RNA sequence: UAACCGGAGAGGGAACCCACU
């Protein structure tokens, strides 16, 4: 019913009245572990491929 | 991203957040945001899950993304509100003596995101250009939305009297066209109650317009708050000593007044209400007499405060404390209750080893005729803090129950 | 080794009723702040189980005056039954009724 | 069930919103044909949208009713809210 | 400073302050818990004042400056121990692990260790760094290895070696990091006022006096009227009063000779407003606040939450052993709990695909093979 | 530990002031006499002379690590 | 449409301090005269330390936060040195950085203070502000030592500005002021008479603040720039003055580079 | 010989009874250190009431 | 560690630019520049060196975020007149300003040394 | 190689050899703090 | 690969006398973590030197 | 009428105590 998940973060939490309700703050540390996959396509791959 | 805080009760407590990359090492969100997750900042943590597919990425995107989740369907209110100093400077900068001069309009201009660059005519043009709270919170209004609500100090006789349509005290707001006519705003406007302007902006206009109209008060507001400026001090928090006298003689009068109910209950001249026992009744005579004079001297001290005091400042907009809390601070802090009665019999008939037995006086059994700002006698201070910790009992206990 | 067991781990009794011995007699000392370490050597306990909807043992009492502070308790699910020690309060320490 | 027999409602609900787009944008992602003459955007999320706006969407949807049958809805034969 | 002989002390989990001061204002039994002796805390100049927003939900602006100057800088110290032994032949050493004699060696750097299996003091350590390079033979040989903790980042301060009671050799290794004062840390004050740190202004950016007074700490004013800590109040308002007389304030409970307006007729003397107010000055625009702000000496307290020792994150860490969800920790590199509460909420939204997502995709996905006929896998 | 070598909020450097000031304090001089003996003047500078202490003395006090 | 003409009178003048008035100038250039005497003055601190002894109880980086919060007097070399990140030198070349050295040792049985005086400079112009204070004070401590105990460490002094870091701050306090008696009433008091009057206000006693005029803009600001010892006062103004100069006219080269490459 | 029982610091019968303040710092032990603790283990451990 | 450094707050990083120029379509005769690596110290005087010119219907700037190290900078002209040389000669009026009070200030300065 | 070591009472600077019971020529004492190490550091004043 | 595990100092840039020590390294690119504080960087391989 | 190098996902659990929102 409930287990641990991959591909999530936790830390804590503090105001931002600069951003909007929308938007979320994050460090870069947490940025440059956490990754999406992305399918190539001849759109990005110019982007992926200096990625 | 899906981003939540712990204890999820509702469907609010996980929305949907498009991510920005800041420097340091926190977690950073929106001030209305802490209203549906009840967040605190006072060492808070949140946990933050990544979709991975692109189908769930455009799930969230439509189905739970957080300015979509605007209005819940618990209560059809909004969730989400003005808060904690923006609704403060909003209540303060509406208010009818308002005015900006030309460099301090456009420097908030400057913060809109839905603003076309049309700087619009002022109120005042001669002896010098003045432009006025209400003129550019109209221009903070989006679309052509119109609402009529009170303000909180609105004096109930004024409608059914003249001056109705044109009020003296700025009461009444009215949003007519998309634009802000009359009126000053506070929680019962800007909050998440029903039918307030918010719920009006998210019903008549999109969710997206909602957001920046969101943004958009949130940055002009604090940023028209570094001219303003709004603290809380010790000053506040002090009275006339014409108050004191007056508060004095409340206590002195009512605790005589108890005084002589205890007489004509020692002498047996004290009939029972039907429907009660003589300990029943002479527990309910003594609190209607204590309960009376804490709310007589809290109403002497909520009308000796100026217009300028800063407790009042959030009391009136609504952003933190209540017209007790004041009363509380200045006048009297009140009788300390535990599980309803006064404090009861710990020792054999009577409470500190520094009262006499038998003695059923306010002083003897938990009323507190000092302030906050006053200090307390150590008898009461004692009492204050048996009165706290049933409250922190129940706290802790009420959790294991409401969860299951 | 049964001394030095029961204050190393806690389990108050022998090492064969582990379960049936009442624990957390023989904390690791707090070693935090000098306060932290004071409060922590003057401490009570009230062994009543924990996690009961009771809150008559955990609400504060008329016979805490001057021996007990009333402000200190950990703000957990252990209101009340934790209980430090006022400054002037001495506990005795038994002698013979002979 | 048949075309005379459509007893559901003529809105797309919130729902299959979602997942028509979500099922589109990853089949754009896999370098299907795009049925929308685009403005130069590459996030196939946004062709999706695009596509859902300019109602050119191959999908069909199939609304299980409880008795065990069904209906078959052309995402151009039904309202789209937004 | 939580004990005089903290050098000596080998100790897991110490935290001391740069700079700690003893409270101007304090009360009259602080002298018998000898707290003016090994105080925690700093009296900072806080200004009860609503200044951009970053300060609102209980929060706190700090002045970078400061934190410049040596404000609230602590240090903290992780020690480690290590004992050599076991088995009838696999002893126990330390040494350095060499990757043609050794079998299972980390991508990590050895070359720190000297000859003997252990650093020296004063040499830069991360995350994922040998400490103590102990092998054990193979019945060629197998290191058991401790590395230091992961984003822990410090300087190695001593190292002991020394015999335990079973005459074998042991190890205990403590580590000094510097712990700067940076946005996320909690801090509090002596009346149950809490807060983290939510930004950090300079000097130049920080409201000021009619002198080039800036407050250190920015706290916001709606954390008072609903607490009612009218102490922190008179605390503020006590400090002034003992900073400018040369005096150490009294403040303990029921004095009843000192009272509000005692502590303001001594203020009016010396050139303030009788209730502590000021006039700050913007620090962007230069232009004076409408509002007078209410400002002065106020003890704060460093509290042992920092956000680096609770920030963690994870793509496809560890696995656990049994079932093959991941870990637990922020030292086993674990996962969060997406559970019973959380599945429901998302129930409740309506989304099943990133239901899936979460409980079956992202934890554990797997395939059987399973007969047709009857339903026991194959 | 020991004295910090500016103050805090003011940036006026307190680091040099600090043994003048026990000394003035080992004489008739009181406080308040004593910090504008010294020149301080702003009260963020009088608090960090007059809530320090001292604890590099007590740190002196056992053996070193080396001789 | 064009500039203001501002006056300057000074008030007082001395090492610790200068005191004066400006005149006819507007709020923000008084603020960003104000803002620059703290952050972007170019000012001489240490920042490059390696110790090779610490035999002390106060851990190495305790000891160079308290060598980084020294200050030098760099009246006359922070002109004419360049920031380390800009010089085509290595590692340090006498061009960019100025190097100290502390080579101390106890011995007796009395408590060794070091202090900043047994720094040991490389050129004797920049040099802690031990130089002069004749016409018995102390100096700087940086560490006490216990016989046995000892230190060793070198140093190199980089130029820098209090952006950075506050041991690159110049000033001590930057008192500022403007429209001392409330006569445009920036600010509003709820009891006037509560209120003590300025240092600058000009009034009898029985007014509590001016009369509001509408017409009125600020002009007349009031500041005292309080040096912590390592620039003369007086040449922290002429240096403000200076990059404030310096950062417009790099700003306009840039938009005019910008303007004549879009056209 | 019957056994060895554990003890407690700063009692009369520690190592550290009536000592004075230098010959606690000689020790490399702190006076104001209050005692009233087990050394177990090279672990302090604290009887609570 | 997620701290960025010092001097990030100052330091054009390479490929950046100091400046930046952006044509406003909403109204006619707006522009928006966009600078780089500076603060409150460099807006506010241009803002208020730009409202002293009477060609000058707009003027305004703003920070993004202050953790970012940018500053925004509106600006509205009557036609006949150019925003970009009204930024420009409200800079070369704020420079020769500043020399005229630099200048001013030294001989104030050798005036109070006796005399 | 010579791996010198401290002796935690007497302040004695002693060589011992690897795989060696770890005592003080002197004293007799069985706690030995290590050496500072030779290699650079360099920080920062701030 | 040669450089790393070797102490090096950062000659050119911002980050210019800072002491670190080469974790990794690639030939356009090494990674360096810094003596003073708590971070590791990443600087191109003309910005440094080798020292000791 | 020439020129030497090469190996990689580790790693456990139970119990108790303290603390955070
Ligand atoms: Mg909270
Ligand atoms: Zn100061
Ligand atoms: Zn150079
Ligand atoms: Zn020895």
């Amino acid at each position: 019913m409930g287990k641990r998940v991959d591909f999530s973060a936790r830390t804590v939490i503090t105001p931002d009245p600069n951003l909007s309700i929308d938007q979320v703050g994050v460090p870069r540390s947490i940025a440059a572990n956490m990754t999406f996959a992305e399918i190539v396509t001849p759109f990005n791959i110019d982007r992926l491929q200096e990625l | 991203v899906i981003f939540n805080r712990q204890p999820t009760l509702h469907k609010m407590s996980m929305m949907g957040h498009r991510v920005r990359i800041l420097p340091w090492s926190t977690f950073r969100l929106n001030l209305s945001v802490t209203t549906p997750y009840n967040a605190d900042f006072d060492g808070d943590e949140m946990n933050l899950h990544l979709p991975q597919s692109l189908e769930t990425r455009a799930e969230i995107q439509e189905l739970a993304m957080v300015p979509r989740m605007i209005v819940t369907p618990q209560s059809n209110r909004p969730v989400m509100g003005i808060v904690q100093d923006t609704l403060t400077a909003v209540r303060k900068f509406t208010k009818r003596d308002v005015f900006l001069e030309r460099g301090e309009v456009m420097n908030l201009l400057m913060f809109l995101s839905t603003w076309d660059g049309k700087v619009p005519q002022p109120a005042i043009l001669k002896p010098r250009p003045l432009w006025t709270g209400k003129q550019i919170f109209s221009l903070i209004i989006p679309g052509h939305i119109n609402c009529i609500r009170t303000h909180s100090t609105h004096p109930d006789d004024e409608d059914s009297g003249p001056y109705k349509h044109i009020s003296p005290g700025d009461t009444k707001v009215v949003v007519e066209n998309g634009e802000l006519i009359m009126g000053i705003l506070c929680k019962k406007s800007l909050g998440t109650s029903a039918g307030s302007l918010v719920h009006i902006s998210y019903l008549e206009m999109g969710h997206d317009i909602t957001r920046l109209f969101y943004s958009n008060i949130q940055t002009v507001i604090n940023n028209w708050l570094l001219i303003e400026g709004h603290t809380i001090g010790i000053g506040d928090s002090i009275a006339d000593s014409k108050t004191y006298q007056d508060i004095q003689n409340t206590i002195k009068k009512a605790k005589q007044d108890v005084i002589e109910v205890i007489e004509k209950a020692h002498n047996n001249e004290l009939e029972p209400t039907p429907g009660n026992t003589l300990r029943q009744t002479f527990e309910n005579q003594v609190n209607r007499i204590l309960n009376d004079a804490r709310d007589k001297t809290g109403s002497s001290a909520q009308k000796s405060l100026s217009e300028y005091n800063n407790f009042k400042s959030m009391v009136v907009s609504g952003a933190k404390g209540s017209k007790i809390n004041i009363s509380q601070v200045i006048a009297v802090v009140g009788q300390q209750n535990v599980e309803g009665k006064r404090i009861p019999f710990g020792f054999k008939h009577r409470t500190l080893p520094h009262f006499i037995k038998d003695d059923y006086g306010p002083e003897s059994r938990g009323f507190v005729e000092n302030s906050y700002l006053a200090g307390l006698t150590p008898t009461e201070f004692f009492f204050h803090a048996m009165g706290g910790r049933e409250g922190l009992i129940d706290t802790a206990v009420k959790t294991a129950e409401t969860g299951y | 080794d049964g001394l030095k067991y029961s204050l190393a781990t806690g389990n108050w009794g022998d090492q064969k009723k582990a379960h049936q011995a009442r624990a957390g007699v023989s904390q690791v000392l707090n070693r935090l702040t000098f306060a932290s370490t004071l409060s922590h050597l003057r401490r009570l306990n009230s062994p009543i189980g924990r996690d009961g909807k009771l809150a008559k043992p955990r609400q504060l009492h008329n016979t805490l005056w001057g021996m007990v502070c009333p402000a200190e308790t950990p703000e957990g699910h252990a209101v009340g039954l934790v209980k430090n020690l006022a400054l002037m309060a001495y506990i005795s320490v038994g002698s013979q009724p002979s | 069930q048949a075309n005379q027999k459509r007893i559901t409602t003529p809105y797309m609900t919130k729902y299959e919103r979602a997942r028509v787009l979500g099922t589109r944008a990853l089949q754009i992602a896999m370098c299907a044909p795009v049925m929308v003459e685009l403005e130069g955007e590459t996030d196939p999320l946004l062709i999706a949208m695009k596509e859902l706006k300019a109602r050119k969407i191959p999908i069909i949807i199939r609304r299980y009713l409880p008795d065990g049958s069904y209906e078959d809805w052309g995402v151009d034969e039904l309202i789209i809210s937004d | 400073v939580y004990i005089t002989n903290f050098h000596v002390r080998m100790d897991t989990l110490a935290h001391v302050l740069y700079y700690p001061q003893k409270p101007l204002v304090t009360t009259r039994s602080m002298e018998y818990l000898r707290f003016r002796e090994l105080p925690a805390g700093i009296n900072s100049i806080v200004a009860i004042a609503s200044y951009t927003g970053y300060n609102q939900e209980d929060s706190v602006i700090m002045n970078r400056s400061a934190v410049d100057r040596g404000f609230f800088r602590s240090v903290f110290y992780r020690s480690y121990k290590e004992q050599e032994s076991k088995g009838f032949d696999q002893e126990e050493v330390f040494e350095k692990p060499t990757r043609e004699t050794c079998q299972g060696m980390r991508h990590a750097i050895y070359d720190k260790l000297d000859d003997d299996g252990l650093i020296a003091p004063g040499v830069r350590v991360s995350g994922d760094d040998v400490i103590i390079g102990k092998t054990v033979t193979l019945p060629t040989k197998r290191d058991c290895s401790t590395f230091l903790r992961t984003s822990e980042t410090g300087i190695v301060d001593q190292v002991m070696v020394t015999l335990n009671q079973e005459g074998y050799k042991f190890c205990k290794i403590r580590v000094r990091s510097v712990r700067i004062p940076q946005i996320g840390d909690k801090f509090a004050s002596r009346h149950g006022q809490k807060g983290t740190c939510g930004i950090q202004y300079r000097q130049e950016d920080m409201p000021f006096t009619c002198e080039g007074i800036t407050p250190d700490i920015i706290i916001n004013p709606h954390a008072i009227p609903s607490r009612m800590t009218i102490g922190h109040l008179i605390e503020c308002l006590q400090g002034k009063v003992s900073a400018n007389k040369g005096e150490i304030g009294d403040a303990t409970p029921f004095n009843d000779a000192v009272n509000v307006q005692k502590i303001s007729n001594l203020l009016s003397d010396y050139g303030y407003h009788l209730r502590g107010n000021e006039v700050l000055y913007n620090g962007f625009t230069g232009r004076k606040i409408t509002s007078q702000i209410f400002i002065g000496p106020t003890y704060y307290q460093r509290l042992k939450h920092m956000v680096d020792d609770k920030i963690h994150s994870r793509a496809r860490g560890p696995i656990q052993i049994l079932n093959r969800q991941p870990m637990e920790g922020r030292s086993r590199d674990g996962g969060l709990r997406f559970g019973e509460m959380e599945r429901d909420c998302q129930i409740a939204h309506g989304a099943a695909q990133f239901l899936r997502e979460r409980l079956f995709e992202a934890s554990d996905p797997y395939q059987v093979h399973v007969c047709n006929l009857c339903g026991i896998m194959a | 530990m020991i004295i910090p070598v500016r103050c805090f909020t003011c940036g006026k450097i307190v680091g040099n002031k600090w043994e003048a000031y026990l000394g003035l304090l080992q004489a008739e001089y009181t406080e308040g006499d004593a910090l504008d003996a010294l020149g301080l003047k702003r009260y963020c500078c009088r608090r960090m002379l007059l809530a320090h202490v001292d604890l590099i003395e007590k740190l002196l006090n056992y053996a070193p690590l080396e001789k | 449409p064009y500039a203001n003409q501002p006056t300057v009178r000074i008030t007082e003048l001395t090492d610790e301090n200068v005191k004066f008035i400006i005149e006819n100038t507007d709020l923000a250039v008084a603020n960003s005269i104000r803002r620059v005497f703290i952050a972007e003055v170019p000012i001489i601190a240490i920042d490059w330390v390696q110790i090779d002894a610490n035999s002390s109880v106060l851990h190495d980086e305790f000891i160079a936060h308290r060598l980084g919060l020294i200050p030098l007097t760099s009246d006359d070399i922070v002109d004419k040195l360049q920031y380390s990140r800009d010089c085509t030198c290595e590692e340090f070349c006498p061009e960019c950085s100025v190097e100290f050295t502390l080579d101390v040792r106890c011995n007796e049985d009395q408590t060794r203070h070091v202090t900043s005086r047994d720094l040991i400079s490389n050129s004797p112009r920049v040099i802690p502000v031990t130089s002069r204070n004749r016409d018995e004070q102390d100096d700087i401590l940086i560490v006490k030592l216990r016989k046995g105990q000892e230190l060793r460490l070198r140093a190199y002094a980089k130029k820098g500005f209090g952006k950075e870091h506050a041991k690159w701050n110049p000033t001590a306090g930057v008192a500022f002021e403007y429209d001392p008696d409330n006569a445009l009433r920036h600010t509003v008091y709820p009891k006037p008479e509560e209120w003590p009057k300025s240092e600058y206000s000009e009034l009898d006693e029985d007014e509590s603040q001016a009369p509001y005029d509408p017409n009125g803009k600020p002009e007349r600001f009031y500041y005292n720039v309080e040096s912590c010892g390592s620039l003369r006062p007086e040449t922290i103004v002429l240096s403000a003055l200076s990059g404030l100069k310096k950062k417009l006219s790099d700003l306009q080269t840039q938009l005019s580079h910008e303007i004549q490459s879009d056209v | 010989f019957i056994g060895k029982i554990p003890i407690m610091l700063r009692s009369t019968y520690c190592l550290l009874n009536g000592l004075t303040d230098r010959d606690l710092c000689e020790l490399n032990e702190c006076p104001l250190d209050p005692g009233g603790y087990f050394i177990i283990n090279g672990s302090e451990k604290v009887l609570i009431a | 560690m997620n701290a960025p450094p010092a001097f990030e707050s100052f330091l054009l990083f390479e490929g950046e630019k100091k400046i930046t120029i952006n044509k406003d379509t909403k109204v006619p005769n707006a522009c928006l520049f966009t600078i780089n690596k500076e603060d409150h110290t460099l807006g506010n005087i241009i803002k208020s060196q730009l409202l002293k010119d009477p060609q000058v219907l707009f003027a305004g700037y703003k920070v993004p975020h202050p953790l970012e190290h940018k500053i925004i900078i509106r600006v509205q002209t009557t036609p006949d007149y150019s925003p970009q040389e009204a930024f420009t000669n409200a800079i070369t009026d704020l420079i020769s300003e500043l020399s005229l009070l630099e200048e001013r200030f030294r001989v104030a300065i050798k005036d109070k040394q006796e005399g | 190689q010579p791996m010198i070591y401290i002796c935690g009472e007497c302040h004695t600077e002693n060589e011992i050899k690897s795989r060696d019971p770890i005592r003080c020529r002197e004293c007799g004492y069985r706690i030995m703090y290590k050496k500072r190490t030779k290699r650079l550091v360099v920080f920062d004043a701030r | 690969n040669e450089l790393i595990g070797q102490t090096v100092r950062i000659s050119q840039g911002p980050y210019k006398g800072y002491i670190g020590v080469v974790k990794d390294a690639t030939e356009s690119t090494a990674r360096v973590e810094l003596h003073s504080t708590c971070q590791t960087i990443s600087v191109d391989r003309q910005r440094l030197t080798t020292v000791g």
